[PDB]
């Protein structure tokens, strides 16, 4: 046989990116996976070449970031690529998970793939939070303080857990040093989970935007989806180059260029832009413990998703009401982000509570009821009696 | 067949790619530097150095 | 995960009642022709996901000619979705051709699996 | 190597679909094919078809949530002004 | 919050360095440094700006050297361990007027004057906010506002009450080039200078952005052509189906 | 219940609403005044007027003679 | 999955050795077997057999290199002493 098939190392390269049978009807929404892989490689390479100049002391963190942006040759390129690419990493990941919810890729036989995806999502949120605290600006310090006090809400144990996390009594030098070590560490766990994700994908192949089988008309990976992914790679690099070179500090928060001061609290403490729906979910609950439980349940309710989709056809392509309520859900998630960006003021508390309820109601009540009604409507539309 | 022997061997094909990329880097760098200085005439530092003659 | 016996029971309860049928059969076929699976040249039994062993059984049950027709409808649907067009109006699946052809094979596999599970969990008449 | 479980995708030759017969393909080489002949008239009329069949499912949720956000933001900037400070007093307590 | 705690919205001034192609006005940066040194530098440190960054940007080599040699820095100690001073050089940083935080809070009624190395990048609005902050002091506060004594009013500061004094008056500095140095002229010059101090890469960032956007747009269109090319065998593929003989 | 010695007031600066720093010898009540949202604080460290929900926390401190250890 | 090349180890059932016939195994459960019955007399006599057949291939290279290292180290500490300083002068130049 061929050398790409008989060699031990090149057989994986073959069976994953050369001769992988892909369904020939998949559109550009089946390209966000390759795009996330490229953006992860961007994050790791800029992280290494920018962490060769970073000193993680609490008295030397912000000065070393400014040393990167001023004294290091092309260091502004590195930091701006790194922060804005983390923003694009979460945006492409949100689009990828929306592709997962829409076309029904969570359903059987792809439950393992969906669960490893949710694990990757949790690890990526953790990585972004740790790296945002490594800047040690104003928002970095106070966001670390608020999230660890949320961990202090745990009954009978929590204060000692938080003194363990801090490595002291408040967010201090051991906290920033261990956040830098963990933040260097967790992306390699993300890379291992990505390899496990690709294995759980490869044992059944991709889905298709129709929700029927794709075993009939398969076309290879090579040259076809290689050049289709090359198209979206160049578009992604174009938009990233715009938001790096022409308007770099748009997505960030301007308070993060104030150095970390434990005495001055800011006027409005807000995380970076993508953690705002989860921050709104947590802020909508009038309790600390139930708030933390609801914030983690807002990700575990993605795990309870394949067991509630009672639709007998895969994906929302050929269904009306499920497609409508899907876009209700997407614009609700955007409204959660925008509620979280605001203050704790009338009527944003009541709207945050209603928006959290519509989030959990979509994942727990709306999907099974609308899928059951859509099944019975498909049946009685064509069966006569 | 007039140009296909210029494309037939892959060696001369990638040699053309690398020679043209070398020429493109040089010419494109010089041209974008010249246009970016021409668009902002009167604001760069050599203009102020020429104006402030003291 | 609807267990076709259940949807068949609900649909037959709707169809056998005159008031419910007169109320929600126009809503039903309005939902069908807004769904737009006809326009890709498909039938609804071509659209049920077949990656569970009971539906895989009901596809082994199927006669040959209907299996080749189903394979052609799937390949023309993939090609039409690939070109991002629709099939011309002469090639759309009409309302009379949208026959529930695979439903009885699915229902007999449902009854077989249900009976196997019941007999696998019986008591004894003491 | 060990055997593995039954998957729903095989490989080239034993892919696992149903047996098919009498279905013939026809394709032409792209060297004798003109690419992007279908960009003009296509990016107008097909794009309008793809917009018309598919916009309203996006436009009604955007309309609902944007109207609800706008009404909430207007009520915010009302009751933190001088005109609605007594209403802020009675709904904040 | 009301509009008073949030502060008034700074408007859209048409700077000479907005837009994706316009660079800084380096004569304005030179005049902004002059207004900095003669007004701000009594009370604002500039701790992150080295002297060498001004060479070739707003001043020549000898000008930066003769401005840095007016200041004293800590030399390495002599052969008896006694601490000694030295005049500045190009590799040192611009020194602040205050030796520590407590001297700053003592000399400014408790309020700490923030370091202005990143102050146009650490405020929302940015350039417009700094300019409207400087040129925004009313002659007298609006009727009904009780200022705490020792504080001043301008609506652009969040809360209304600022601890700065109005420190831009008509012709308090003289310009080297003979520009009429009104308040708005000096405020525009220092805001351009602080934009340089926060973003010294700004010129090279925009020209490398021009190169990168041109090359990636060309690559994106070329890749659209090659994708439409190599998929042409699959878009135009056709299927006919005559149903087989049922006897088999 | 707030002090072990009425001669001395030693209180934490972590404010209950947002953690702001009140001004020493300021306000209308003879004690402290929060400049963030007007949480008026008395001479013993309690909220009277303002959105602060609870009173100011006293740290743990024990007497040792001519000093006080804090912790 | 794709097929791979011919290896020299299969799996349980098709391992790839030669076909074997008439070769019978006999093994007893370790619950009815006494472990470490063969430590005493074994760790003496078998260990002496394993040492006797196998020591000299290790002992001759160790002897050669240790004698050569010892002679070199002795010559070092000779010529950096007072007695051999003129020899150090003539061999260092
Ligand atoms: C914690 C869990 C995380 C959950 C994340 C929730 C979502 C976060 C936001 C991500 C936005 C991504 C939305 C993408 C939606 C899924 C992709 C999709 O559904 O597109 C296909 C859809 C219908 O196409 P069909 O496949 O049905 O074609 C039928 C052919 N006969 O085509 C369409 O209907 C139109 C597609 C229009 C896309 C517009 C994107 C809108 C983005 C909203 C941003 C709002 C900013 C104001
Ligand atoms: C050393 C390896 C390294 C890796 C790998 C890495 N980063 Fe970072 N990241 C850093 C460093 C160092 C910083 C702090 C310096 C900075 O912010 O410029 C940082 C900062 C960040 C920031 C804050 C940027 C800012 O300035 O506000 C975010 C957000 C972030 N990382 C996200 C990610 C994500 C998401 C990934 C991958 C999934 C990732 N990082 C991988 C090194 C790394
Ligand atoms: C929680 C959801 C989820 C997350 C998060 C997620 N994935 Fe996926 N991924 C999927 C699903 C579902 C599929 C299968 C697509 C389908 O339904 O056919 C998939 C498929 C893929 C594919 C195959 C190409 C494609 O578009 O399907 C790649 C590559 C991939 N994922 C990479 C990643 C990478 C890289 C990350 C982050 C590092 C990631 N995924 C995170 C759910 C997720
Ligand atoms: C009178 C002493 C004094 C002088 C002179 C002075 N400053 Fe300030 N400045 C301050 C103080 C004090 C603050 C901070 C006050 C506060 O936080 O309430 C300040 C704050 C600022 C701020 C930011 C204020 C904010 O709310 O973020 C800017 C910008 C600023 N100064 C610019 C300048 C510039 C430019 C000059 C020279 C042109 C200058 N200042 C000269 C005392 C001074
Ligand atoms: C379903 O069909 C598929 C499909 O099957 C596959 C496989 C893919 C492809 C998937 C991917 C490409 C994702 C793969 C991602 C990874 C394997 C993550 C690995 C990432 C890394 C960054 C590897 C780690 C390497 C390093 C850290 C090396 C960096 C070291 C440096 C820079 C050292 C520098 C120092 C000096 C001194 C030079 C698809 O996109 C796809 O859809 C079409
Ligand atoms: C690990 C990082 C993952 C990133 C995801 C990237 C997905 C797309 C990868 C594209 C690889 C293209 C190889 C195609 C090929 O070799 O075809 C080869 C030859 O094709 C070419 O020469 C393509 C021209 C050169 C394109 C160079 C693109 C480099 C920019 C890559 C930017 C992303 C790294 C085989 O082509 P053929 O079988 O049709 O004859
Ligand atoms: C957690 C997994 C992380 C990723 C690992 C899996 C993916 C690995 C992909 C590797 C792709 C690049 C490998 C191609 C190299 C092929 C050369 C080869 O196989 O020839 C090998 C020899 O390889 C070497 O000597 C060193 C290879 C080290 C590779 C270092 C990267 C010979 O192989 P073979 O026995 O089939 O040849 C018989 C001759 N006719
Ligand atoms: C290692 C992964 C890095 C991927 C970066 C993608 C993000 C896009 C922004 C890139 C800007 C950084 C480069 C730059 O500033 O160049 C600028 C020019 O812009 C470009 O050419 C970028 C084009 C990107 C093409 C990507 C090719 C793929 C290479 C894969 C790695 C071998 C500066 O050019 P100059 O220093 O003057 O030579
Ligand atoms: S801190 Fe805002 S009221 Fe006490």
């Amino acid at each position: 046989m061929a050398f790409r098939k008989s060699n031990v190392y090149l057989s994986l390269v073959n069976s994953y990116i050369i001769d992988s049978p892909q369904p020939s009807s998949i559109n550009y929404w089946w390209n966000m996976g390759s795009l996330l892989g490229l953006c992860l490689v961007i994050q790791i390479v800029t992280g290494i070449f920018m962490a060769m100049h970073y000193s993680s002391n609490i008295e030397l963190a912000f000065s070393s970031v400014e040393h990167i942006m001023r004294d290091v040759h092309n260091g502004y390129i590195l930091r701006y690529l790194h922060a804005n690419g983390a923003s694009f990493f979460f945006m492409v990941m949100f689009m990828h998970m929306a592709k997962g919810l829409y076309y029904g890729s969570y359903r059987s036989p792809r439950v393992t793939l969906w669960n490893v995806g949710v694990i990757i999502f949790i690890l990526t949120i953790a990585t972004a939070f740790l790296g945002y605290c490594c800047v040690y600006g104003q928002m970095s310090h106070w966001g670390a303080t608020v999230i660890t006090n949320l961990f202090s809400a745990i009954p009978f144990v929590g204060n000692d857990i938080v003194s363990w996390l801090w490595g002291g009594f408040s967010v201090s030098n051991p906290t920033i040093q261990r956040f830098f070590a963990l933040h260097y560490l967790v992306p390699f766990i993300i890379a291992a989970m990505v390899i496990m994700h690709l294995m759980a994908l490869h044992i059944h192949g991709s889905s298709n935007p129709l929700g029927i089988t794709g075993n009939l008309d398969r076309i290879p990976m090579h040259s076809y989806f290689i050049f289709k992914d090359l198209v979206t790679v160049f578009l992604f690099m174009l938009i990233l180059a715009l938001f790096v070179f022409y308007s770099p500090n748009t997505l960030g928060h301007p308070d993060n260029y104030i150095p970390g001061n434990p005495l001055v609290t800011p006027a409005s403490i807000v995380p970076e832009w993508y953690l705002l729906p989860f921050y709104a979910i947590l802020r909508s609950i009038p309790d600390k413990l139930l708030g933390v439980i609801t914030m983690f349940a807002a990700i575990l309710v993605l795990l309870v998703l394949p067991f509630t989709d009672r639709s007998v056809v895969r994906g929302n392509t050929f269904k009306v009401l499920s497609k409508f309520f899907f876009f209700i859900f997407v614009f609700n998630f955007v409204l959660l982000g925008q509620i979280g960006a605001c203050h704790v003021e009338v009527p944003y508390v009541l709207m945050g509570q209603i928006a959290t309820f519509i989030y959990f109601a979509y994942f727990l009540i709306i999907v099974p009821v609308i899928s059951t009604i859509e099944n019975v409507l498909f049946y009685i539309g064509r069966v006569n009696k | 067949s007039l140009y296909k022997t210029f494309f037939k061997r892959n060696a001369v094909f990638v040699g053309t790619i690398f020679a043209g990329a070398f020429v493109f880097q040089t010419v494109f760098d010089t041209a974008i530097t010249s246009w970016y200085e021409n668009h902002n005439k009167g604001k760069l530092w050599k203009d102020v150095k020429a104006r402030i003659a003291a | 995960p609807q267990s076709f016996t259940s949807i068949a029971r609900i649909g037959d309860y709707i169809l056998k009642s005159p008031v419910l049928s007169k109320l929600c059969v126009p809503v039903a076929n309005q939902f069908i022709n807004l769904a737009g699976y006809k326009k890709l040249g498909l039938k609804f039994d071509d659209l049920i996901a077949e990656e569970n062993p009971i539906m895989q059984t009901a596809l082994r049950r199927l006669p040959e000619d209907e299996s080749y027709a189903r394979a052609y409808r799937i390949i023309r649907a993939h090609q039409t979705e690939l070109t991002h067009h629709l099939l011309p109006r002469n090639e759309w699946i009409k309302a009379q051709e949208d026959v529930p052809y695979l439903l009885p094979y699915i229902l007999e596999a449902e009854a077989a699996a249900k009976e196997k599970d019941e007999l696998d969990n019986i008591e004894v008449s003491k | 190597g060990p055997p593995s479980g039954k998957t729903y995708m095989g490989w080239w030759g034993h892919m696992g679909g149903p047996k098919q017969k009498g279905i013939t393909s026809y394709a032409v080489s792209p060297y004798a094919q003109k690419p992007l002949q279908g960009i003009f008239h296509n990016a107008v009329f097909n794009s309008f078809r793809r917009f018309k069949s598919q916009f309203l499912y996006v436009l009604i949720p955007a309309g609902i949530y944007w109207y609800w956000w706008k009404n909430g933001n207007e009520y915010n900037e009302f009751l933190y002004s001088k005109a609605g400070r007594e209403e802020l007093e009675r709904v904040n307590v | 919050m009301t509009a008073a705690e949030h502060g008034l919205h700074a408007p859209a001034y048409a700077w000479s360095h907005n837009g994706p192609f316009e660079t800084f006005d380096h004569a304005s940066i030179r005049r902004g440094y002059q207004v900095y040194r003669e007004v701000c530098a009594a009370c604002h440190s500039l701790d992150r700006v080295a002297w060498r960054t001004l060479v070739g940007v707003s001043h020549t080599n000898e000008e930066v050297r003769n401005m840095a040699e007016e200041f004293e820095y800590d030399d390495e100690p002599d052969e008896q361990g006694n601490p000694k001073k030295r005049p500045g050089k190009l590799s040192d940083y611009i020194p602040g007027p205050y030796p520590n935080e407590q001297a700053a809070r003592a000399a400014n009624q408790g309020a700490l004057p923030p370091d202005l190395s990143l102050i146009v990048k650490a405020r929302h609005g940015g350039c417009d906010y700094i300019f409207s902050l400087l040129t925004g002091y009313p002659d007298e506060p609006p009727a009904g506002v009780a200022l705490p004594p020792g504080s001043n009013y301008n609506p652009y500061f969040p809360g209304g009450s600022i601890a700065m004094a109005r420190v831009l008056f008509d012709d308090m500095v003289e310009y080297e080039d003979g520009t009429p140095a009104t308040t708005s002229q000096m405020a525009k010059d220092v805001t351009t200078f602080l934009n340089w101090c926060a973003e010294p890469e700004h010129d090279e960032r925009k020209r490398l952005g021009l190169k990168t956007v041109i090359i990636l747009s060309s690559l994106y269109l070329l890749s659209i052509w090659v994708k439409k090319f190599k998929w042409a065998g699959i878009k135009t593929r056709k299927f006919v189906f005559n149903p087989p003989k049922p006897r088999k | 219940d707030r002090v072990k010695d009425p001669q001395w007031l030693i209180m934490l600066g972590i404010c209950t609403h947002l953690g702001c720093v009140p001004i020493g010898e300021a306000g209308d009540f003879g004690g402290w005044f929060c400049p963030c949202h007007g949480s008026h604080y008395d001479i013993s460290g309690r909220i009277r007027k303002g959105p602060a929900p609870l009173n100011l926390e006293i740290p743990a401190y024990e007497f040792d003679g001519d000093k006080v250890i804090v912790g």
